[PDB]
């Protein structure tokens, strides 16, 4: 039989507004990708026609606006059941191998979707800021929390960035925890976090602080922007199934990171 | 973008 496989990656967006839950906003999107090896040019020349390639997608409740693709698909009440279209996935992929005849192998963009997100709880991280502008000074907090409720299961936060932009005329930092980084060309702080878990300090649960003396003043309060990825895991709980023989899954990637994830005061 | 970069699938 033909190895594939397959990869769920969702991007999450929030805005946090102080330390009101009730007003964030969330979106999340993802996209499902399948992939077949090189082997398969010269397997759809031993093959064709070839055997149906069909898959379901398992929890198909909790997507929204879903987008099959057009070229390869769609022409109950939580699973959903796809036959690919296999003289244009081959058309496709004679296309690409003669395109790239040292490739490994090959990526298919399968769907696109939105998933239904409920406020806050939908967040893998919990953000709440804190400015005091004084006319001669600035105070920053910034308050965060790991929630394992938004994720199927519990992993990890990579390549956590914390970068915040501090208006005023920055001369002197104190008063900082933990260490951070000072761009005095942007005129901005960033906080690097490498892991945050349960398995981290507090349970995923800590605070950045800082303290800024400035040269005019006072600070206008700018957004936090932040950043992470991470393995492992969707945040839909959606995952893959084959159908009918001839097919066998090598590897099913499940990931997620923020793309617009803010923070105003 | 590549959701599989760099690790191999089929190894
Ligand atoms: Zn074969
Ligand atoms: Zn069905
Ligand atoms: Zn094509
Ligand atoms: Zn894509």
């Amino acid at each position: 039989t033909l190895p594939v496989a397959a990869a769920f990656t969702e991007t999450v967006n929030a805005y946090f507004k102080g330390a009101d839950p009730s007003k964030c906003i969330v979106k999340i999107t993802g996209e499902m990708v399948l992939s077949f090896p090189a082997g398969i040019t010269r397997h759809f020349a031993n093959n064709p026609s070839p055997a149906a390639l069909t898959f379901r997608v398992i929890n198909f409740s909790r997507l929204e606006h879903v987008l099959p693709n057009p070229q390869l698909l769609c022409c109950d009440a939580n699973t959903k059941e796809f036959w690919v279209n296999m003289p244009n996935l081959m058309t496709h992929l004679k296309k690409v191998s003669e395109q790239k005849p040292q490739a490994t192998y090959y990526n298919v963009d399968m769907l696109k979707y939105q998933v239904s997100a409920q406020g806050i709880q939908s967040t893998p991280l919990n953000l709440a800021v804190n400015w005091r502008c004084e006319p001669s000074s600035t105070d920053l907090r910034i308050d965060y929390k790991y929630n394992t409720d938004a994720m199927t299961t519990a992993v990890a936060l990579n390549n956590v960035q914390f970068l915040v932009p501090i208006d005023g005329g920055v001369t002197k930092l104190q008063a900082v925890l933990p260490p951070a980084v000072w761009n005095a060309e942007q005129q901005r702080i960033l906080w690097k976090i490498p892991d945050i878990s349960q398995k981290s300090e507090n349970g995923g649960v800590g605070s950045l602080l800082a303290r800024f003396q400035l040269s005019e003043g006072p600070s206008k309060p700018s957004p936090l922007v932040v950043q992470f990825t991470s393995e492992g895991s969707t945040l839909s709980g959606c995952d893959i199934e084959l159908v009918g023989a001839g097919y066998r899954f090598s590897l099913i990637k499940k990931r997620f990171a923020a793309g617009k994830y803010l923070a105003d005061n | 973008y590549d959701p599989f970069k760099g690790s191999d699938p089929f190894a």
